């Protein structure tokens, strides 16, 4: 079971499209679930996610038009209970202690969040945290060099293999991170 | 919604402006500024429905251009003057959205402008940042009434202000206490409790320019915020929601404890955990009640490790 984790597209506030090489990698048929942190800013982008899979989960970003996206969501995929929030509600933004406090409330094995525009994955107190960054490498006042990035989770069995794609220079670089639930 | 506009009606406008900005990002900064002004005029003639979509990209393009000027800081000796002009352009452009009777969007665009200005640090950037924050707070007070929208906006304001490091104490303290006041004056009690505790972070991890860029670390004032949030939580009546808020406030007390706030004592933690132990079993069994027990459980687990 492979889950696409992306967000912070900011089309068209800050960008016009995904990078050509990312569009290429993202192919219908293979993705089962999409977990999106928000800030696509347009339904056009939502329809595009729908073509890649038929189980799309999205949460409300601070600049999303649609007031019908939920503020947070818990999706259970296989054996994993996954929390999903944009991250503008987590204060200070990106802070790990703050992020963990929310894990305690949600009671989730993995917590996905966004907003910072910086890819991040890490384990803390026996729980896993993922931030896929911005799939378009959108502008962000607090970080001058933004790397387009998104995440693919592969798993069936109490184990997580997250492939992180990043557009460095003009080429895609992948990195593999493994997490197993205690 | 038949009464509401269909976004698919402005998809082309949106595609256009995105294609426009992408091609503009090739050109030289000095030209980019010119073409942005020309764009403002061209798109300004679309009227109130379309400027909603065509103008925010130009605002974001401007912030971006300002950071471009800063990286050219050694080559170009006028970069600060050009930044000044750019935030002026942003202010005007956002102000046109207000004229078109929008509030939520312009508020967020002003916050983004404040952040940007705070970071770039051109001459007079503190004044520009203060102005942008002030404009956001105006729109908050005047135009946002729905209790949900208020909570959202105030959290965004607090969150934005918390990351800013550009204000002197003489500008920082007014903003702090304006946040605290607005938070306490939200309509619903739960929203009030949450927003007030959220404010604690401003007294702690907020940075002014007086301490050489160090955090305020005002542990005393943190306690006062959480004390206020607790008072608000007692006045709640709904038993589930009250116990929820106790747990939330506790985790916030812990947060500042483990960040080495000396004003958070183990006594205070103990009083609040004890209160929760008592009230928690008196809840009606449900999905929601299991979730509250689990949250408390998780909090206690964390206290041990």
């Amino acid at each position: 079971m492979l889950v696409l984790v992306l967000g912070d597209l900011h089309i068209p506030h800050r960008c016009n499209s995904l990078p050509a090489k990312f569009k290429k990698l993202l192919v219908p048929g293979k993705i089962q679930h999409i977990l999106c942190t928000g800030n696509l800013c347009t339904k056009e982008s939502y329809d595009y996610l729908k073509t890649l899979a038929g189980d799309v989960h999205i949460v409300r970003g601070d600049f999303d038009e649609n007031l019908n996206y939920p503020e947070q969501k818990v999706v259970t995929v296989g054996q994993f209970k996954i929390g999903l929030i944009h991250g503008h509600q987590v204060i200070p933004w990106g802070d790990m202690a703050s992020l963990a406090l929310l894990q305690r409330q949600f009671d989730v094995d993995i917590l996905i969040s966004g907003h910072t525009h910086k890819f991040e994955a890490f384990e803390h107190e026996n729980k896993f945290y993922i931030n896929p960054g911005s799939a378009t490498g959108a502008y962000n006042a607090l970080e001058t060099n933004i790397i387009p990035s998104f995440v693919l989770m592969d798993i069936q069995a109490s184990t997580v293999v997250t492939y992180v794609y990043q557009l460095i220079g003009d080429d895609v670089k992948v990195e593999r991170i493994e997490y197993k639930k205690p | 919604m038949v009464e509401d506009p269909d976004p698919e009606d402005f998809a082309d406008e949106q595609s256009l402006v995105g294609r426009f900005i992408h091609l503009l990002r090739s050109e030289d900064p000095d030209q980019q500024y010119l073409i942005l002004n020309t764009a403002r005029k061209h798109f300004g003639a679309g009227g109130n429905q379309r400027i909603r979509f065509t103008l925010p990209p130009l605002v974001f393009a401007a912030y971006q251009l300002a950071f471009r000027y800063k990286e050219n800081s050694k080559v170009d000796d006028k970069w600060e003057k050009k930044c000044q002009k750019i935030f002026s352009f942003a202010h005007q452009t956002i102000s046109a959205l207000i004229k078109a009777e929008l509030a939520e969007l312009p508020l967020r665009l002003f916050l983004q402008g404040a952040l940007a200005a705070g970071e770039i640090g051109f001459e007079n950037h503190e004044t520009v940042a203060y102005e942008f924050m002030s404009q956001a707070f105006s729109l908050y007070e005047d135009e946002i009434s729905d209790s949900k929208a208020q909570l959202a906006a105030i959290t965004l304001i607090i969150g934005t202000f918390e990351r800013m490091k550009c204000f002197s104490e003489e500008n920082h303290e007014p903003l702090r206490t304006q946040c605290a006041l607005a938070a306490s004056k939200l309509l619903k009690k739960p929203d009030q409790g949450r927003a007030v505790s959220t404010c604690a972070h401003l007294f702690w991890s907020g940075r002014n320019t007086d301490k050489n860029g160090e955090e305020l670390h005002g542990g005393k004032r943190v306690m006062e915020c959480l004390k206020k949030a607790l008072k608000i939580a007692n006045q709640c009546m709904d038993p589930s929601l009250q116990v929820q808020l106790f747990i939330e406030i506790l985790n916030r007390y812990i947060y500042f404890y483990e960040k080495e706030n000396d004003a958070v004592t183990i006594q205070v933690l103990n009083q609040l955990i004890q209160k929760i132990r008592e009230d928690l079993p008196n809840l009606e069994s449900s999905e929601e009640t299991e979730q509250i027990n689990k949250h408390f459980h998780n909090t206690l687990e964390h206290l041990r490790l």
